[PDB]
């Protein structure tokens, strides 16, 4: 009587599902047709088996849905629903991106910036590595009463790396230096001492 | 350093290097990415990797206060008094600053700094939503930061 056809292209228009880790992901492909069409799911083009992920998955035929609970990064990929009956077969592919999130204040690498010593006129540097999901701001501070110093740095996929260079050190440069990081949750800071001889 | 940060958090830090992150803003409702077009239009209908969806997010100061700029157009995403998202060449005003929030449901939200009750938001079809109608629990105000492709 009738080939399979999507009954709600609305939800299907949202091909990319980008979600935080620990979320439940539900893919739907509401289908019509007579007789009622059957449905199968593929992951990355091949048969999606229960053993393909920890905790497997669930399918609710009445809702034409694939359900994956507590998704993790290894769940990233393509998921294709194949619906069919005697009059035809159709498919739709969803893409899943899973991102691990953190609702914590910044975390700095222990030991950085490290203490340093140098003879007058010598050069020194201080390094700080900051991990923060929420975009952080970083300040290098000289305990002089605080003086904010301008440093250099680079952004990387999993952390901010900053370095403060102090050239032609003088006795006045001696003292404590702090790397202060903060995001929308809170702050964290590590301090180091510059010894001039 | 609490008092120091409370103080510094009020305005732009003009004495420090300001960190920059580059990514795409995925809209939970639209399934697409935030983009700033040459005609200065802003929406969330861009496919993954669309040049106009590459955003440059520079921190303003502490508290995850940032400015969101379209790398391609060089235009900043700002909000006007009517809660309308507008693209501007000059992004100096507080109206161009947003506080990045990691919601309790683990999604990202961007709250405007000038109008503290308004959030960047888009509809299911990827159209801009007036900040005045935005509340933190609505899916329209939820995003996911995605790596550039």
């Amino acid at each position: 009587k009738r080939a399979p056809y999507w009954t709600n292209t609305e939800k299907m228009e949202k091909r990319l599902h980008a979600v935080p880790a620990a979320n439940t992901v539900k893919f739907r492909c509401p289908a019509g047709g007579n007789p009622m069409p059957t449905m199968r799911w593929l992951k990355n083009g091949k048969e999606f088996k229960q053993e393909h992920r920890i905790g497997g998955y669930k399918v609710r035929n009445q809702h034409w849905s694939l359900i994956m609970e507590s998704v993790v990064p290894s769940d990233k990929g393509n998921y294709t629903c194949v619906v069919e009956n005697e009059y035809g077969s159709i498919n739709h592919t969803y893409h899943l991106d899973v991102v691990e999130r953190s609702r914590h204040r910044p975390i700095l690498q222990a030991g950085l910036p490290a203490n340093a010593s140098t003879v007058v006129g010598g050069d020194v540097e201080f390094v700080c590595k900051v991990y923060s999901d929420a975009q952080p701001h970083i300040q290098w501070i000289k305990h002089v009463y605080l003086k904010v110093l301008k440093a250099a740095g680079v952004n990387t996929t999993d952390k901010e790396i900053e370095v403060l260079y102090i050239r032609n050190v003088t006795f006045e440069d001696a003292g404590e230096y702090t790397c202060l990081a903060g995001n929308s949750i809170g702050i964290s800071f590590h301090s180091a001492w510059l010894t001039v001889l | 350093f609490t008092q120091h940060v409370r103080e510094q958090s009020l305005v732009t830090d003009q004495l420090s290097r300001r960190l920059i992150r580059t990514y795409q803003l995925y809209s939970r409702t639209s399934g697409k990415h935030v983009q700033v077009l040459a005609n200065k239009r802003i929406n969330a209908m861009a496919e993954d990797g669309d040049p106009f969806a590459k955003l440059i997010v520079e921190t303003d100061t502490f508290g995850s206060r940032v400015r969101v700029r379209g790398a391609e157009t060089g235009l900043y995403i700002c909000m006007n008094k009517k809660g309308k998202l507008i693209a501007k060449s000059n992004g100096k005003g507080k109206d161009c600053v947003f506080t990045e929030i990691v919601l309790e449901n683990n999604y990202t939200a961007l709250q405007n700094a000038k109008y503290e009750g308004w959030y960047m938001a888009f509809t299911r079809k990827g159209r801009p939503r007036k900040g005045s109608k935005t509340r933190q629990h609505q899916r329209e105000v939820h995003f996911m930061k995605r790596l550039p492709r």
